[PDB]
């Protein structure tokens, strides 16, 4: 036995990485994966090198993560690379996700998969958010405010948990202190649902573009899957360098380097850009309550998505309305984040109500209609 | 709405605008000195020390002499006894008002906020900016109605400000010649104040060039050897011949 | 995840009727054309999903010649796929020849389960 | 067996051991850069380890001198570390003159241990496990280890204990009444 | 662990005895046979097989923000202003 | 032994740079702005 | 004079400006004649040149911005 | 299949947990592998729970550690757990080594496990002092500039390392700030260690007090040895109670409650007891780099 | 409170004292009398 075979861990890094049997026909979008660990683990990397000189305290932070920006070597490199590549985190778990509706990788063998993902994904803004009230810039102390006022919306448990999880009467030290321990540990809990998602993977292995069993032709992880992660990696740092150094702030919002005051609301509380569609079904819902539970349900109706997907095909590269479909629902989610960041205007009131009401009509209606109208076509079209 | 988002100020060809363009550090010390002169009135620039302009706008010596001139609270002989000293290097550049409220009577109301992040927390940045101090017209619009102390300028959201237009032209006396018109003053505190919002500008450039020329290499490699490694898969045919 | 039960049940409602069949039969046969499946020299069946225990059990009652040509047919859609080339039409596979070879031990293997779920449900 | 698929076209018209050398080139050169790459990232990274701006500038901090009592023992806060600045009388100076070539672990003199006797500098931190000595228990007559007993010259030479050099003597200028560090 | 993937021995696939493979040493291969033709004649074909599930999707989803759009700009304008007051 | 090369390609990369940043942005620099403001 | 004023009162002329110049002049006439009526001061609602005035002034910076600081 | 067979994470419990084939005649002392175990995790938890309102700040440090002490809900309790759990975990280990050296758990078959556990040990190390030295108190302060100056004896890269490691010219801000984010992951990374561990000794299984194969009767860790490990973590907590409660400080160094100043020196620069033996060479050997 | 003093004497003995309260941001210091929440003071301000 080689080595890499005999030897436990070599053994655990070969199934994974080395040996691993690939599709040969996955094309680079199956890449976006080993993208988001890389991602991961360069924003650990950077949020630990953020810890060693960020301060906790309210009255500190701000001026800590200047002192960063300012004085410490590589100290803006850091900042602006952990703050981007939240951002670049999210890109590339959206493609991840419409990679997965597109080529119908949430379907029976990996549905467990997807269960996995799903809550990686609401982790992952969970662990966002939190990060982002770390600053404690204008925007951050009010998208805290916000955020936790909406918390109070709970019926039997609303009233006092909201004091709870601040540790106060309102967004103060306590809850500084409180998201910055929870924001370091949260990505740490996610490291093991990313470790559980690859075994949830490795079971019964990747999809492929085709939507039909890859056993046919397998192909070794190592050299080719790890030469084309390679080149992603590559082409996904050289984009990277572009908005870190070229060009950082333009995904962020200016009013976060306000000191944040209590006393003075910015004339948008509006999240970064990669909230902003699930922001978009907050502002639309008119209850509190019933807001908060479609902005989650806006994530978990994914859980529903394999059971709702009556296809008897795997994926969407050889099904014309479901690729029509697939693609109006992606730029209807585009076109809710967009409202997202907008006011409070008439026509966009209307219109964010109608994205949020299609958003989740795509996956209780048309999945199931536009799969079972496909299957009863095609069934009808080849038995001449 | 229009005044309430402010007018979008339009996009000035920087020097220092352009992926390798660096701050002109020319215009970076004609900002600090117009700065010093005009908005040390107003405005703090408390997060930029004295040491930070070594090596960018003022040499070491400049910048000991101006840190010597004022007088900072030194930390008193803890029998309590408060006492001043001399200004080094490290010590933060003081603001016109020890507290808000010093500023707010002083200025009627109006907090004049700190200039050391102003160009990050503001929407177009340096064009901002610009375009807020030449932007002061010399009527306001016709039927729009002034606070008292309160001045129009449409590139501020809301359109009221309670600045006055402050950049008169021959202002200040340029130590290098340079003609000190207000638009001219205008674009040198525009970049100096982006240099304090960014002091990692020009390394930060730099080390992006050099990230850019490292990752490009490595993404063409990276191509060639892939499409080399998979030429056996490109290429690879099949024959399928039953009975 | 619908049964091939169901949909060939719902496809002979349709065909049933000529009033609807001369309507969608058309139809069906330019979504099938356009699918571009055929293309890629796959068949009907060589998409359907085979991670599932009937659709496994059918593939595996299928006769030799049969399963070969699918193995080859697959084999071939997956060069071409990872080769980012189509068949053209002389070699793409035709319309006539969408047998829907699998159809026939799909739905036997649905009858066995469904028997087996009413015999114990009582 | 059978005829293979014409491959002429896809063949390579270089030579054997050519164009695997070639590979061999590209993919050290990839390694190679990928090499440097991952240097200046973590070079970049592991310079934040280092002491940021703030306390470089704090560092070199020149301190209050002036008149105090002679012998006594001064206290600064130059670089954390405590400074023992103290103004020895003549006759500290007197006793360093006895020259020391034995019995000593690093022989010195005041010579080299202090610009002038009205203002020695010399760091207060130990040798051995750096504590704070105590400015009179020195067995020699200067200060003293209390971690370990050791016992500090006048002159700062560590005359016993486990010190494992002499008292080490700030990089700290004198000038007209004040501390040039 | 009835896995529909296996290892290498048995990845799960049925029997598949009459197909033969053939590849060339990429020692002895070109790697760019392809890539200047693929990179128009390919890439254009792919792009117009696919434009249409794109541009109909993406033409009524913009269409109906730019109606949206302007909408709201025609509001927030004067000659709009009456309107904002009767929409609200 | 890897680490050879990789320090020769950092510093090539690093003085080629630097030579050119300085050239192409002469003009804006401190250093050559300095004698100006003297 | 300032090269600022200079381009601005340059641009001013240009026909792309022009008809944003006559409306604004158009719309100060109009509101001071309506603000020099008595009730000008109860009417609820007021007319204002900030729509006009920002359409000038975008079309004269749009033209004005890449010439500015070739002069400076 | 049984449920806990097939499902994937499931099934990794079972192989770990429930039908993990242990030898028969194993006793109790090799239930303090999941002592430890317990140990870390509550030790995480603590520590979680301290993050939450300790602040890294060399001047706001020991403040608030006293802040929690006196102000937060329960806080006195959950340092005193993360102090004195430090300590049991410590107590823990030298046990779990001294069965490894009794029972020669060392041998071939393990040899491999062997060496991730001694890296654990040291990173445990590594971990305490670094704990140890966020409080800031005047032991902390000292032994934080006692290891950053031994760090010094070396010869090439001794002389510019250390302000490396302290951020500074001596122990301060940066310092306190590195070794909190340091000692906040340095924990995680070991447990991913602890994995490894694990999975070093389920490759050859565990062994037994006889010192021969288990092969012949094994029983499945569930609920046999599931049982011994409750009876030996009830009993872990009770001791473990005992010192939190009734007599938390005893382990502890008084002036460890002192605010640290470089200015003076306590006496006796000494660690934790369990650094005791460790440190003890240290002082014997003259050399610095020898030591 | 509920150790050594009822709430009553504990408001009393901080309201003999006086404390240094937030001065009006005006620059403007002055003194306010104890309340619960305050610190016991020290005899001496600082150190020397
Ligand atoms: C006297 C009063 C001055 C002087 C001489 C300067 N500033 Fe200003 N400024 C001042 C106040 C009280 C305010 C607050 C206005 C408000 O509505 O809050 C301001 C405002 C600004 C701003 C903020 C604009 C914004 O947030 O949208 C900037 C930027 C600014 N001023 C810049 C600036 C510059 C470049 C000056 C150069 C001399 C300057 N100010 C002087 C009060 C005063
Ligand atoms: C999936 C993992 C993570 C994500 C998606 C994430 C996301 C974010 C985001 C969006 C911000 C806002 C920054 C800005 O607005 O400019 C932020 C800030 C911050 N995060 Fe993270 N974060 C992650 C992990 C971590 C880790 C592991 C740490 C520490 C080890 C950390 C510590 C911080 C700190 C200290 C800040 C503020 C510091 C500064 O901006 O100067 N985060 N994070
Ligand atoms: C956040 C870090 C993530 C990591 C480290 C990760 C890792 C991976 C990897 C390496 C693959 C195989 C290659 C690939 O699909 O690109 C994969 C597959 C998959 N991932 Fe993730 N992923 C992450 C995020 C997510 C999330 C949040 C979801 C939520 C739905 C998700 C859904 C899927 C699906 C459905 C597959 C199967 C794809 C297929 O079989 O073709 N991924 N994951
Ligand atoms: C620090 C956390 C640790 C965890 C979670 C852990 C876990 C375990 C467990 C559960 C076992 C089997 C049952 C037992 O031995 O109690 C084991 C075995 C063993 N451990 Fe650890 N252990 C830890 C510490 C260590 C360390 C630091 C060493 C360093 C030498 C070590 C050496 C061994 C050896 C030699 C065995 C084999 C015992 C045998 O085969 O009888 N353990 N470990
Ligand atoms: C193997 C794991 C760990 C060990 C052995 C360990 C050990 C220690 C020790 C010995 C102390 C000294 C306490 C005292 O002197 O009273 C300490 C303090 C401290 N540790 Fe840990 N630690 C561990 C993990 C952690 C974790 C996971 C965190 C945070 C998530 C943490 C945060 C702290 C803090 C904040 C303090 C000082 C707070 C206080 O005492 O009030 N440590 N640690
Ligand atoms: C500034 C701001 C305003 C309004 C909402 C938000 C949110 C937000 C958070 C959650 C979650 F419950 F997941 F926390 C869900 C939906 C949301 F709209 N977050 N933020 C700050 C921010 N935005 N983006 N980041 C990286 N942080 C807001
Ligand atoms: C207070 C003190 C004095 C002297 C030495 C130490 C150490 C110490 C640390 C290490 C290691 F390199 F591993 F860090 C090795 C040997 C040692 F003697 N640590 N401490 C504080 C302390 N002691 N015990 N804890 C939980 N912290 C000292
Ligand atoms: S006191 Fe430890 S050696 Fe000087």
């Amino acid at each position: 036995m080689p080595t890499r075979k005999s030897n436990t861990y070599l053994s655990l890094v070969n199934s994974y990485l080395i040996d691993s049997p690939q599709p040969s026909s996955i094309n680079y979008w199956w890449n976006l994966g080993s993208l988001l660990g890389l991602c991961l683990v360069i924003q650990i990397a950077s949020g630990v090198f953020l810890a060693m000189h960020y301060s906790s305290n309210i009255e500190l932070a701000f001026d800590s993560v200047e002192h960063i920006m300012r004085d410490v070597n590589a100290g803006w490199l850091i900042r602006y690379i952990h703050a981007n590549g939240a951002s670049f985190f999210f890109i590339c778990m959206y493609l991840h996700i419409g990679k997965a509706l597109y080529y119908g990788s949430y379907k029976q063998p990996r549905v467990m998969l997807w269960v996995i993902g799903v809550v990686i994904f609401i982790l992952t803004m969970a662990i966002a958010f939190m990060g982002y009230c770390l600053v404690y810039g204008q925007m951050s102390h009010w998208g805290a405010t916000v955020i936790t006022n909406l918390l109070s919306a709970i019926p039997f448990i609303g009233n006092d948990i909201v004091p709870f999880i601040w540790g106060g009467f309102s967004v103060s030290n306590p809850t500084i202190q409180r998201f910055f321990a929870l924001h370091f540990l949260l990505p740490f809990i996610l490291a093991a649902l990313v470790c559980m998602h690859l075994m949830a993977l490795h079971v019964h292995g990747s999809s492929n573009p085709v939507g039909i069993t890859g056993n046919i032709d397998r192909l070794p992880m190592h050299p080719y899957f790890i030469f084309k992660d390679l080149i992603t990696v590559f082409v996904f740092l050289l984009i990277f360098s572009l908005f870190v150094f070229y060009s950082p702030n333009t995904l962020g919002h200016p009013d976060n380097y306000i000191p944040g005051n209590p006393m003075v609301t910015p004339p948008s509380i509006v999240p970064e850009w990669y909230l902003l569609p699930f922001y978009a079904i907050l502002r639309s819902i008119p209850d509190k309550l019933g807001g908060v539970i479609a902005m989650f349900g806006a994530i978990l109706i994914l859980l529903s998505l394999p059971y709702t997907d009556r296809s008897i095909i795997r994926g969407n590269s050889f099904k014309v309305l479901s690729k029509l479909a697939f693609y109006l629902f992606v730029f209807n989610f585009i076109l809710l984040g967009n409202l997202g960041q907008l006011h409070v205007e008439v026509p966009y009131i209307q219109l964010g109500q109608f994205a949020t009401a299609y958003y989740f009509a795509h996956y209780i209606i048309v999945v199931p209609v536009i799969s079972t109208l496909e299957n009863i076509l095609y069934y009808i079209g080849t038995q001449t | 709405t229009a005044a309430e988002h402010g007018l979008h100020p339009p996009a000035y060809n920087w020097p220092h605008n352009g992926m390798f363009e660096t701050f002109d550090h020319a215009s970076i010390r004609r900002g600090f000195q117009v700065y010093r002169e005009v908005c040390a009135a107003c405005h703090s620039l408390d997060r930029i020390a004295w040491r930070n302009l070594v090596g960018v706008s003022h040499t070491t010596s400049e910048a000991k002499a101006m840190a010597e001139e004022l007088e900072y609270d030194d930390e008193p002989d803890d029998e309590g006894k408060p006492r001043k000293r001399p200004g080094k290097l490290a010590d933060y550049i003081p603001g016109p008002y020890e507290n808000e409220q010093a500023a707010r009577a002083a200025n009627q109301g109006a907090y004049p906020p700190d200039l050391s992040l102003i160009v990050k927390a503001r929407h177009g940045g340096s064009d901002y900016i610009f375009s807020l101090l030449t932007g002061y017209p010399d009527e306001p619009p016709a039927g729009v109605v002034l606070p008292e102390g309160s001045n129009y300028n449409p590139y501020f959201p809301g359109g009221a400000i309670a600045m006055g237009r402050v950049l008169f032209d021959d202002l200040v006396e340029y130590e290098d010649g340079t003609p000190a018109t207000t638009s001219q003053m205008a674009k040198d505190v525009s970049t100096f104040l982006n240099w304090a919002s960014e002091p990692e500008h020009d390394d930060r450039k730099k080390w992006g060039l050099k990230a850019l020329v490292v990752l490009s290499s490595l993404y063409l490699l990276s191509i060639w050897v892939k499409r080399f490694k998979w030429t056996p898969i490109k290429n690879r045919k099949f024959r399928f011949d039953p009975p | 995840v619908q049964s091939m039960t169901s949909v060939v049940k719902a496809a002979n409602f349709i065909l049933a009727r000529p009033t609807l069949s001369k309507i969608i039969t058309p139809l069906a046969q330019k979504f099938t054309a356009y699918a571009g499946y055929r293309e890629m020299g796959l068949k009907f069946n060589d998409l359907l999903l085979e991670e599932t225990p009937i659709m496994q059990t059918a593939i595996k009652r299928l006769p030799s010649e049969l399963n070969y040509s699918r193995n080859f047919r697959i084999l071939t859609a997956h060069q071409l796929a990872l080769s980012h080339q189509l068949l053209p039409a002389e070699k793409a596979v035709k319309p006539e020849e969408d047998d829907n070879y699998l159809i026939p031990y799909i739905l036997e293997a649905e009858k066995e389960a469904f028997e087996k779920a009413e015999l114990d449900n009582i | 067996n059978y005829q293979q698929p014409d491959y002429s076209s896809y063949l390579n018209n270089k030579s054997g051991q050519g164009s695997r050398n070639f590979t061999y080139f590209m993919v050290g050169s990839m390694g190679l850069l990928s090499a440097a790459g991952a240097k200046s990232t973590v070079e970049a990274f592991l310079s934040s380890f280092a002491a940021s701006a703030d306390v470089l500038a704090m560092a070199k901090v020149e301190v209050k001198l002036g008149a105090i009592p002679e012998g006594k023992n001064v206290i600064i806060k130059w670089q954390g570390k405590p400074v023992f600045i103290r103004h020895r009388t003549a006759d500290e100076i007197e006793e360093a003159n006895q020259v020391d070539i034995k019995t000593l672990r690093d022989p010195q003199n005041d010579a080299d241990r202090v610009k002038k006797p009205e203002w020695l500098i010399m760091l207060g931190i130990c040798t051995h496990l750096g504590c704070v000595p105590i400015g009179e228990a020195g067995d020699f007559g200067g200060w003293f280890c209390p971690c370990h007993g050791s016992h500090y010259d006048i002159s700062g030479r560590i005359r016993k204990g486990p010190a494992p050099l002499n008292l080490e003597i700030p990089e700290y200028d004198f000038t007209d009444d004040e501390t040039l560090l | 662990p009835h896995t529909y993937m296996g290892w290498w021995g048995s990845l799960g696939s049925p029997k598949q005895k009459y197909i033969t493979q053939y590849t060339i040493s990429p020692y002895a291969a070109k790697p760019l046979k392809g890539a200047a033709y693929n990179a128009v004649f390919n890439t254009f074909r792919r792009t117009k097989n696919q434009f249409l599930y794109v541009a109909i999707p993406f033409v009524v989803v913009w269409s109906i923000w730019t109606r949206a759009r302007d909408y709201n700009e025609y509001l927030y304008t004067k000659e709009g202003r009456e309107e904002l007051e009767r929409v609200n | 032994t890897i680490f050879g090369g990789a320090f020769a390609f950092q510093g090539f990369f690093d003085v080629a740079v630097n030579k050119w940043w300085e050239e192409h942005n002469k003009a804006k620099l401190w250093k050559n702005v300095k004698g100006k403001f003297l | 004079a300032d090269p600022l004023d200079t381009l601005r009162e340059e641009c001013t002329k240009t026909a792309a400006c022009k008809p944003f110049d006559h409306h604004f002049h158009e719309c100060i006439e109009r509101v001071t004649k309506e603000q020099e009526e008595p009730d000008y001061e109860h009417k609820h609602y007021k007319e204002d040149c900030i729509e006009e005035f920002f359409h000038l002034q975008h079309c004269v910076n749009d033209c004005v911005a890449p010439r500015l600081f070739n002069r400076l």
